[PDB]
């Protein structure tokens, strides 16, 4: 989904809120902000109601100015309790009359997802890829910066997981493919105007393709 | 044109979620506050400390931190949420590497703790990708022009930690005194552990 969240290389944003080594508080500034991770883990593991896919994806699915305004750990209440309306667990109703007011949630989904794909390669360490030219409406883990362009693969997993394109949107069909360390030059992403070497994007099989 | 929705205040809101799925026999009894511990007390970055100052002082060791990232810190007992597939990236005289999550957050909790709101910023997860040199000397740490600085995003389940270089005055340490300089930002790969004068 080519969505606000999709943020690398965008330019504007000024200096990182940090100098190396500050004071960085402690883990929760306030007490509510372990409910967010919590709750998505009880509903992973506990209710099994969704994945932790789906979560990323619900996030993804805020409204674009309400992404932009909106705080890290209150994005994740706002998702987790959009899922949970979803799947039929709790009513937007009662959240709001619980809240004492508006509890507005993420947008409904534009996509229903897709499989696995069905035919993939195998790839082996030093192999040129390519990030295959495809445009996703629903999750997927592919930054657009990489779309279409070409690096060398610097290490295979040794493990499988579901192909996030489907999982994220609760699908049965969702597979299990290995990712794949893809080195780009920088200039590959960002022509001359980019300051870096290289970026490595851990990608899943089935976004690649062998390069030409 | 363009206004925020009304909203609740966010305590009220997180909590109220809490309560419609507590209410309903849906959360274990100390279930969030089992997790609110282990988030503040067990994931830590003083891990991936305890890491990078064996693997400085031990070359077995850092080969298989280096080749079986999971491994290794399977043998420490601090694989965990987060932190199931872990792959170590080795800075060198000509290469500095630096982890960000641009899509969201994405970190190696168990070994780095929990990400801070820095990492998590827009200005991060849009800027070090295309420009970290600059992101970098930003934050206080200059990278000189002969360094490739090479920048992992996290965008599946690989979680990553750095191993820095290890500075030079540190001869002789004691695995604590390493792991003193170890910094939550050494592990992110923002800094250089520093040596006191
Ligand atoms: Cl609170
Ligand atoms: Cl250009
Ligand atoms: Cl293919
Ligand atoms: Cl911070
Ligand atoms: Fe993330
Ligand atoms: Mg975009
Ligand atoms: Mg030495």
């Amino acid at each position: 989904m080519d969505g606000v969240h999709d943020l690398a290389g965008v330019q504007g944003f000024g200096k990182v809120p940090h100098t190396v080594n500050a004071d960085i508080g402690p883990t929760f500034h306030a007490e509510w902000e372990h409910l967010p991770y919590s709750l998505m883990f009880a509903g992973v593991a506990e209710l099994g109601a969704f994945s932790v896919d789906e979560v990323k994806y619900v996030v993804e699915r805020m409204e674009p100015r309400h992404y932009m305004m909106t705080p890290y750990y209150e994005r994740y209440v706002i998702g987790v309790a959009t899922l949970m309306v979803e799947k039929g667990i709790l009513t937007q109703d009662e959240l709001e009359s619980l809240a004492g007011g508006p509890f507005p949630l993420s947008r409904p989904s534009e996509s229903e997802g897709r499989p696995a794909p069905v035919e993939t390669t195998t790839f082996e360490v030093g192999q040129r890829v390519r990030v295959r030219d495809e445009y996703v409406p629903g999750h997927i883990r592919m930054p657009a910066y990489c779309r279409g362009r070409v690096g060398t693969i610097s290490h295979r997993t040794t493990e499988k997981w579901p192909f996030p394109d489907a999982i994220g949107h609760g699908r049965n069909d969702a597979g299990e493919e290995p990712t794949y360390h893809v080195k780009f030059a920088a200039e590959e992403l960002f022509g001359s105007d980019t300051d870096g070497g290289s970026v490595v994007v851990d990608l899943f099989e089935g976004y690649l393709e062998p390069a030409a | 044109e363009n206004a925020a929705p009304a909203q609740a205040p966010v305590s009220d809101r997180a909590w109220a979620l809490f309560r419609a799925l507590d209410g309903k026999g849906l959360v274990p009894d100390g279930y969030v506050e089992g997790w609110k511990k282990t988030f503040e007390e067990d994931f830590s970055p003083r891990r991936g400390a305890e890491l990078v100052a064996r693997a400085w002082t031990d070359p077995e060791f850092r080969q298989l931190l280096l080749t079986d990232g999971t491994a290794a810190v399977a043998q420490y007992g601090y694989l965990g949420p987060q932190g199931e597939y872990i792959v170590a990236v080795e800075d060198t005289p000509t290469l500095k590497n630096v982890i960000v999550c641009s899509l969201c957050s994405c970190t190696a909790w168990p070994i780095l703790g929990l990400p801070p709101t820095w990492y998590k910023s827009f200005e991060y997860r849009a800027r070090v990708v295309r420009e970290p040199r600059k992101v970098l000397s930003e934050m206080g740490t200059e990278i000189a022009s002969d360094i490739e600085i090479r920048v992992y995003d996290t965008t599946a389940e690989t979680r990553y930690m750095v191993l820095p270089q290890r500075p030079a005055g540190t001869e002789g340490w004691s695995q604590e005194q390493l792991q003193e300089i170890v910094t939550k930002d050494c592990l992110i790969g923002v800094a250089i552990p520093q040596v006191p004068t």
